[PDB]
């Protein structure tokens, strides 16, 4: 029907929202490369240290 | 943790350094011993020609 159309077009938004959850999850990757940025910038500040002595 | 071993191999690379100069101060004594010795039979080699020259208590 027009109406359950409707509403499978509201799932494919939601499908495609779910879509979007990865995307923002890929999105959250950019964070989570800053992330790993920052944990391999607390070793090159360890190995700095290791470094100067 | 790879930080922690990067420090390690500096203190290994500083013993290393250590080690390395320690082993060769013992044998530069050793050498200049067996130096001063190789002189000393240097030295015993003119007097047994020396002896062969005499020809009366040769």
């Amino acid at each position: 029907n027009g109406i359950a159309t409707l509403l499978q077009a509201e799932k494919e938004a939601h499908e495609i929202v779910s879509k979007a959850r990865k995307y923002r999850q890929d999105k959250l990757k950019q964070a989570k490369t800053d992330a790993a940025k920052e944990i391999d910038s607390y070793k090159i500040q360890k190995d700095k240290e290791l470094k100067e002595f | 943790g790879n930080f922690k071993s990067k420090l390690k191999k500096a203190m290994l690379s500083q013993q290393i350094t250590k080690s390395t100069i320690a082993n060769k101060m013992r044998l530069k004594v050793l050498s200049a011993r067996e130096q001063s010795l190789d002189g000393i039979f240097e030295e015993t080699k003119e007097k047994l020609s020396g002896i062969a020259n005499n020809r009366d208590e040769y």
